[PDB]
């Protein structure tokens, strides 16, 4: 069948610009009827994904005249004039000429911001879990930019690896920013041993580490 | 205008087979439309899977051979999907839709259905309060939080205050451990508000039929 691949940007970008994402075809997208029969669509994180231009340059109804498309029969580029902070999410581009209408691995856009620092927050095991003979303990980094973050947790002062689960979103379409939880889970036997649990973040917009911490 | 909505169940055992009905309102589906079933894959990957047409068309991706079968009732107006003989490999979130001739679809999508394949039983989740431990500098804003851990499969859907409290919210992705689900969720509000006025967090997972409601209570 077709292949179709996308590119991916090499940078998050100005609010404000013009940006072009590509998309190209193992085999020509035009019909006998001289239409180029190509989809472009926006997901957003945790939604259902979203028509944006059909026929390669129609835009869908109720869709920005910022967007627009274009190309030949093999390539193609969707072009987002003026990019706004509620455009990041996946792009896609699906092919509807032949059987099976392929979709294209997609593209992510990301938004560039002023870059922020996390705003961290420690919690301790909550009675009901501890009762369980579970205890975790969870920190959060929330709303800081750029993404590239790194958390190390402490017990006692000492480093520990293991137990910890992280799990980031995605930029935010409002504000821009990246937010993230890590999770240090132990059983409760272990956590009355020790006093000391600390949380350690790394981010650029420091030299020095934003450190959250409590004793049991 | 018209809208979609996919259901069915969230699990299902290997080898046997899946169902899903997508029923619609505000137009029929006795009209010349590919009624569609389409489905994305963990990493986001996105198959075209099969469309019914005027009530007696219908075509398949060749790939998923002869287990698939999409009929429908015109009567209560949904079309069906069923996939015989699933592996985990058909783990996703299946979407229906309205395409036409030129590819258009619009807004006419449903909000996806996500069916997971394996042998694991079904598990409630267990919700845990987040609270902070001490005080620190008032006159500013003041975060709190869920834990949810240990459910089977995804997903479970987080609101605060039943949904009256929408900003400053943050639900992060479930991370998988041991064939259990476990994911966190934050909220920050102003000191000044908490904790006079209570903040619940409430946690639904439709695949065992439970709904939790939290009230975050200083320690
Ligand atoms: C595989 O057949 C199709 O995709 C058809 C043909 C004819 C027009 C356009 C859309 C249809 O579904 N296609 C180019």
């Amino acid at each position: 069948d077709i292949v179709i691949t996308q590119d991916e940007l090499s940078n998050p970008v100005t609010s404000g610009e013009s940006v072009s994402i590509s998309c190209r075809s193992s085999r020509s997208l035009l019909y006998k009827d001289g239409r180029t029969y190509l989809n472009w669509f926006l997901q957003r994180p945790g939604q259902s994904p979203q028509l944006l231009i059909y026929l390669m340059s129609t835009r869908a109804s109720g869709v920005s005249d910022r967007f627009s498309g274009s190309g030949s029969g093999t390539d193609f580029t969707l072009e987002i004039s003026r990019v706004k902070a509620e455009d990041v999410g996946v792009y896609y581009c699906q092919q509807f000429v032949e059987y099976p209408f392929t979709f294209g691995s997609g593209t992510k856009l990301e938004i560039k911001r002023a870059d922020a620092a996390p705003t961290v927050s420690i919690f301790p095991p909550s009675s009901e879990q501890l009762t369980s003979g579970g205890a975790s303990v969870v920190c959060f980094l929330n709303n800081f930019y750029p993404k590239d973050i790194n958390v190390k947790w402490k017990i006692d002062g000492s480093e520990r690896q293991n137990g910890v689960l992280n799990s980031w979103t995605d930029q935010d379409s409002k504000d821009s920013t990246y937010s993230m939880s890590s999770t240090l889970t132990l059983t409760k036997d272990e956590y009355e041993r020790h006093n000391s649990y600390t949380c350690e973040a790394t981010h650029k917009t420091s030299t020095s580490p934003i450190v959250k911490s409590f004793n049991r | 205008e018209v809208k979609l909505s996919e259901s069915g169940p969230g699990l299902v055992k290997p080898s046997q087979s899946l169902s899903l009905t997508c029923t619609v309102t505000g137009y029929s589906i006795t009209t010349n439309y590919a009624w569609t079933w389409i489905r994305q894959f963990p990493g986001n990957k996105l198959e075209w899977m099969g469309y019914i047409r005027s009530s007696v068309i219908t075509r398949y991706n060749p790939s998923l051979k002869s287990r698939i079968s999409i009929t429908q009732d015109t009567s209560k107006n949904q079309f069906f999907l069923q996939l015989n003989s699933v592996t985990t490999e058909d783990t996703a979130t299946y979407y229906c839709a309205r395409y036409d001739y030129y590819g258009n679809t619009g807004d006419y999508w449903g909000q996806g259905t996500s069916v997971t394949v394996s042998s694991a039983k079904t598990t409630p989740p267990s919700v845990y309060p987040l609270a902070p431990g001490t005080a620190a500098l008032k006159s500013s804003m003041v975060t709190l939080g869920c834990l949810v851990k240990g459910y089977f499969p995804e997903p479970v859907t987080v609101t605060w205050n039943s949904g009256s409290l929408s900003s400053g919210v943050h639900t992060f992705p479930a991370v998988l451990q041991s064939d259990l689900y476990t994911l966190t969720s934050s909220v920050t509000v102003p000191s000044s508000t908490w904790p006079s006025q209570t903040v619940t967090c409430n946690v639904a997972h439709p695949a065992s039929s439970t709904k939790v409601d939290k009230k975050i209570v200083p320690r």
